[PDB]
């Protein structure tokens, strides 16, 4: 298609806004590390305990 | 680290402007970044800031609902977008990473960008340059003063040079004023020796890019 | 909201003397205060944070002090590089607020202003307006009083002033006052005078001209 | 958790406290309301930003190497290439998952510690002049106006100033 | 009764969940994702320059000039080479391409 | 250790307490004996199981690649294969040893924290009605029957109910 | 995750039986696993559980010394072994991982296996199928009821079908009973229209696998 | 920090205390001065040595493999070699930096815990016989000579021995 991006993969094009990606091991360009994980979320706040 | 901002921009009132601010050799960062504007001749004014670890952006009340400070995921680039510009929005806009040698420092702007000049204007009026003749009344102490008067121009800036840049000693370019009519006017004056009114001719090279007006006015020593 | 008020708004000092700039906040902010320096045309740079801690890369002559509401940026010895407006900012709450700014300037010997009056140009009188320029050149200190007198009558609400920054070598100011009126009102009066009062002048010095000359 | 305050002796959070991570709720004659503690919140925001930075700043984007192609007489080096690709992937996948899990546990404990330290600072100040009523709340034996409340939130609270008052009310219910 | 001062912590409408070592699916007030899992499903042009699509040809057919690769003659610049899995044209005359794989790696740069 | 309870102000363990990790020993007119604290023990067992799971669940067994064979003219790729095998082995060997050491330290601290938190819950309840006699033990100033003991092990203990009693016995030895 | 148990088994009294319970895509796990049996028609009964992180197994008192719950190292497969079986041990046995979406949950069985039927028997007695003739006294409302009587069989199950599976409407297979003599007996009855006693012939296909007895008894409308 | 003592309720360090990491400063009729606490300092030195050992002992020096050379027809295996070298370097560089950062945070918390545990041991002993005056300092309600001071630094302090004295002085200012 007529789209730009900075990281290309065989199955599409992905954004490089995050340090990890799980879409495809094969990439060309400045790309994040490929991992097999389905979730990588760093906590920054507290445990959320609203009115109980 | 070095913050690099987008270039200067010109926008008409009522539009929207977006400014970028990128860091060097970082790719991914979570430092909070603040934006500060500076109107010509005034002090600093805090517009807002973004704290990536909490995913929110705080803004000054006078800009709330009109400015958005965004960042692309965890990338170091931070964007400031201002909507519905006016003439009072013409200023230099700075981005600043809120870090020190101690690490992230949420309230202090350790490293600043180069600034981004944004001028809002919907009318380009060309100036009129009028001579200031070095009369004998304008001669004192063996030196005679003379200059040119820049009038009827909007917007800034206008650059005045003497002898096509040859005369730089004694050249005094007074800062522009805002008259009641809503335009700008400044006077550029130089001091020259009295025994040069006949030999050396003096001109003032005045430029006004927005109106595309280039004028060169000669001073008239001659007589009365 | 917290308001920060610097004082003085401008000061003059020599090279090597101690410089003392103050900064006061509306409410107590502990030591959550920072200091900045901004050279003309250049982005501001951080000097002090936490009201005492010194940012890496700026010299030891800059020092911070104060806790609570009143704060003091102390320059032990003044150097030519340290010539810029200095601002204080609080980071105790949001929105963050700066001070109005304090400019630091080279101190020099008193200089009398050289007063030059300029009649309006002939090309000007063909448009319908009238501008008369009084030049105060190479004088110190900055404080000066310019009064426009037409036919020995004081003029009010018809003039504006423009001051030039302290020149790098002679360290003097330059002021230009422009008296703007209409051509119709220009031809009903004959005497046009500019009165200048300054420290270096024992008495106010007036330069005058007539309409025909 | 590890410090017993969050989801511990302070059972739940304050949805009505929107301007900070930790802080206080007060109630006296002048009024009531939640107020964020600037010092603890400000430092914690710096710490978490440093923690996130220390993980992602060194994870700079790189240029992925070319996917190699091998013929029918190159199976050994083809398998070696496959071993190399699989070896790196397993290490990064396992480490990144494990590191985030360990970091997240410390982040929650870090918030727990800051609440507990904040509670101890208030308790260390008030001493006999207030009664510990659980859930991180203090009931004063004396009247504490708005000015008095900020002194507790400052490390300045004057125990002798209210001691004579608080002593009488304390022994009144004690008798 | 008497005036009260309490100590407490923040809560919000966050359904964000993180996993820890001692507990799983913990709801937290704030979090940052690190993993990208979305693609646009299209082959785009990296850094402005468009890719070189070989069509029904493999690298051998393109570099040799197989008549089915006719449109691949204005080749001047590309970000990367695209080969389809079903590309079967290549060397129409039966034979062996010598060091074909090293040529492909050579052309990758 | 990191929280000062285990091998700290509670010097030793209870061999006679076989049904739990943490808990209490009581003694009154009705009887005595050790009793496990269900809530702390139950949560801790879940945490350690999660901790062990988070280490081993992603360590799935894999098929080891074929040991390559090279001839006399293939020393360079033979050494590259050796470099690859040695490189992976060093990383896994060093990381696994280091990770277990770090995890084990946190496991002991985790148990230390849970004991300290359990002790604080009891101390926060009893207040003046009991005397802290060290080694994690409380001596009541009032009679505490079996029903009273479980209230302390529940978070329900009624301080005013025994306050009038405990106050008299406290001031009796105080005078 | 999915727990998969070993297949159904038949054992004679006094023997020992071992049941496996494996998880999917795990290899290594430390989740505690409990085993629960269900006698036919009764409720659930907790037998025991194993807690790998402490390396022990707890059991209900009624099974102590007779059942062992084991796991191979840190593998997810958990084995339950019961010794000295009796007829009262005939039940469906379930394995359950003690985990939820919150992680390991030591006391609640979040994910269950498919069950493992274990029947203990040392005697296979073949049933006798006796007709239930649709008399006029068994005709009411235009429909006549008829069935077959299964008698003298041990053990379960026996499957009864009508018209070789063709007749499924109105077929009522009553659950088996335990008589004082120690055997089982059930009756399968169907309701048919009255104007079909002569045209359509009705049979009952009764199966008893343990005794290898397959019988097909015809009902006799005829007359008295 | 994580335990609130160092740079917390004990604001600063003791430059004049040169013979140990943690300890006490005393002042009585006999004299004054700083004295190191042997038990806490001795154990902490062992722990940090173990911590440094557990990081570096397994980092034995090794023989670096030969830098390979490849010709113009060996670009694929040249790139594979480059991928192998770059892959190992990134992992060790990222892990070593991250590990030191995480370890350093625990080292500071470890020192913080030891100070807090040391402070609690003294506080648990003195009880009503001394007044907590902040900054980790205790003011006695009785005279505590040099012999008495070491008993506090030992876990032996006799509360009843000075109780009758300290009780009178306490209630004297209390009245
Ligand atoms: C993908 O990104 C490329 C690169 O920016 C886009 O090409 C650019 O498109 C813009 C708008 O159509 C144009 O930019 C102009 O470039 C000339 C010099 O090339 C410059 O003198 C102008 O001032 C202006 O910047 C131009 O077509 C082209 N520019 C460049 C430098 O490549 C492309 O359109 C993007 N495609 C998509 C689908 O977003
Ligand atoms: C969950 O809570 C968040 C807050 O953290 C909600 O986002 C908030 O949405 C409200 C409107 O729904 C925003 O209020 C607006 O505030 C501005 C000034 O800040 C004011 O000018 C507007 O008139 C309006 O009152 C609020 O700013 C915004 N806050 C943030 C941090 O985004 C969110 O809507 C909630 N989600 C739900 C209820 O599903
Ligand atoms: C470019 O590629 C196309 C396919 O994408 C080639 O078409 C294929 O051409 C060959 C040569 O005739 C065909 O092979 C023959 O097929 C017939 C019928 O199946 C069979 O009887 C013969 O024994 C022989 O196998 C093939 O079928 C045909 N289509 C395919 C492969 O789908 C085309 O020839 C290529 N052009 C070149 C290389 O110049
Ligand atoms: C830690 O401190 C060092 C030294 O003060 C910082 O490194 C300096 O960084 C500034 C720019 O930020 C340079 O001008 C100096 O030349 C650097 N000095 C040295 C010795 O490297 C370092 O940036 C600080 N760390 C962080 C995370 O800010
Ligand atoms: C890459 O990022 C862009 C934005 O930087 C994504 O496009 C946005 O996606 C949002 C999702 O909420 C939509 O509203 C719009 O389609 C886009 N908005 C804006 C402002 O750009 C894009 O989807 C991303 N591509 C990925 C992840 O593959
Ligand atoms: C954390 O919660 C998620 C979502 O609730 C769990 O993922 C679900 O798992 C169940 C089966 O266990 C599936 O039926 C759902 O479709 C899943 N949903 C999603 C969004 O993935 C996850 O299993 C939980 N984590 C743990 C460790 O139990």
């Amino acid at each position: 298609h007529d789209c730009n991006t900075t990281c290309q993969t065989p199955k599409g094009a992905i954004n490089t806004s995050l340090p990890f990606q799980n879409i495809h091991p094969i990439t060309i360009g400045k790309c994040p590390k490929y991992v097999k994980s389905t979730k990588l979320r760093l906590a920054t706040g507290l445990r959320n305990i609203p009115s109980i | 680290v070095q913050l690099v901002q987008s270039g200067a921009e010109v926008k008409k009132p009522g539009s929207s402007v977006k400014v970028s601010c990128e860091a060097s050799g970082v790719t991914f960062s979570s430092y909070a970044v603040s934006w500060v504007r500076q109107a010509p001749g005034q002090g600093l004014e805090w517009m807002g800031g973004i704290i990536p670890i909490v995913g929110t952006a705080n803004y000054a009340q006078k800009f709330q609902g009109r400015v958005t400070i965004t960042a692309d995921g965890l990338t170091s680039t931070v964007y400031m977008e201002l909507s519905r510009l006016r003439s009072e929005d013409t200023a230099v806009y700075f981005c600043a990473r809120e870090a020190t040698w101690k690490g992230s420092s949420i309230g202090v702007l350790g490293i600043w960008g180069q600034g981004t000049m944004v001028t809002v204007s919907a009318s380009t009026k060309g100036p009129s340059v009028f001579p200031l003749a070095p009369s004998s009344k304008s001669t004192s102490g063996g030196t005679a003063a003379l200059g040119c008067l820049v009038k009827d121009y909007f917007p800034e800036p206008v650059t005045v040079s003497w002898n096509s840049g040859a005369l730089t000693s004694g050249v005094h370019t007074f800062p522009a004023v805002l008259q009641s009519s809503g335009l700008y006017s400044l006077s550029s004056v130089v001091t020259v020796p009295s025994s040069s009114l006949g030999t050396q001719t003096y001109i003032c090279n005045v430029n006004h890019k927005p109106s595309n007006t280039k004028v060169d006015k000669r001073v008239e020593p001659k007589s009365c | 909201d917290i308001q920060m008020t610097q004082s003085p708004s401008s000061l003059s000092a020599s090279v090597g003397d101690r410089v003392t700039i103050t900064c006061r906040a509306s409410q107590s902010i502990s030591d959550y205060l920072n200091w900045y320096q901004q050279k003309p045309g250049k982005a501001p740079s951080l000097l002090i944070f936490s009201a005492s801690t010194l940012q890496s890369g700026v010299p030891s002559r800059f020092s911070g002090s104060g806790s609570g509401t009143d704060f003091t940026l102390t320059i032990s010895s003044l150097q030519p590089e340290d010539f810029a407006t200095y601002y204080c900012q609080q980071n105790y709450n949001t929105p963050r607020t700066f001070g109005q700014g304090t400019k630091v300037e080279i101190k020099r010997t008193v200089a009398a202003p050289s007063v030059f009056i300029f009649p309006p140009s002939d090309e000007q009188l063909k448009s319908g307006t009238a501008s008369v320029v009084c030049l105060l050149n190479n004088f110190y200190p900055r404080e000066a009083k310019v009064q426009w007198k037409v036919d020995n009558a004081l003029q009010s609400g018809n003039s504006q002033e423009s001051v030039t920054e302290q020149d790098s070598k002679d360290s003097t100011y330059s002021l230009s006052s422009t008296l703007t009126l209409s051509k119709a009102d220009y031809e009903k009066h004959k005497v046009y005078a500019c009165e200048v009062t300054h420290q270096g002048l024992s008495s106010p010095v007036t330069k005058s001209f007539n309409r025909g000359e | 958790g590890l410090f017993g305050a969050i989801a511990g002796f302070i059972e739940g959070g304050w949805t009505g406290m929107v301007d900070g991570w930790y802080g206080y709720h007060h109630q006296n004659e002048q009024g009531s309301g939640y107020a964020a503690d600037l010092k603890s919140t400000q430092n914690a925001i710096d710490g978490i930003t440093n923690k996130v930075n220390s993980v992602i700043e060194k994870m700079n984007t790189q240029f992925t190497a070319v996917g190699k192609e091998f013929n029918h007489l190159e199976k050994r080096i083809e398998n070696l290439n496959k071993k190399v690709d699989d070896g790196f992937l397993d290490i990064w996948t396992y480490n990144a998952e494990l590191l985030v899990l360990l970091e997240n546990e410390r982040t929650l404990d870090y918030h727990d510690s800051n609440v507990k330290n904040l509670y101890e600072k208030v308790r260390s100040q008030l001493k006999n002049n207030a009664k510990e009523i659980g859930n991180g709340c203090f009931e004063f034996y004396h009247k504490c106006d708005n000015t008095c409340m900020e002194s507790v939130k400052n490390g300045t609270y004057d125990y002798p100033k209210y001691s004579e008052e608080a002593k009488l009310n304390r022994e009144e219910i004690d008798s | 009764p008497g005036d009260t001062l309490c100590i407490g912590y923040h809560a919000n409408n966050s359904t964000d969940t993180v996993d820890t070592v001692l507990e799983k699916n913990v709801t937290v007030t704030h979090s940052v994702n690190l993993l990208e899992d979305k693609h646009n499903g299209k082959l785009c042009k990296l850094r402005g320059v468009a890719p070189l699509h070989l069509g029904k040809c493999n690298i051998a057919g393109w570099i040799l000039g197989n008549p089915e690769c006719e449109s691949l003659s204005t080749a001047s610049s590309w970000s990367y080479i695209v080969e389809t899995p079903s590309s079967d044209n290549g060397t129409c005359y039966p034979g062996d391409f010598i060091d074909y794989e090293e040529l492909r790696e050579q052309l990758s740069s």
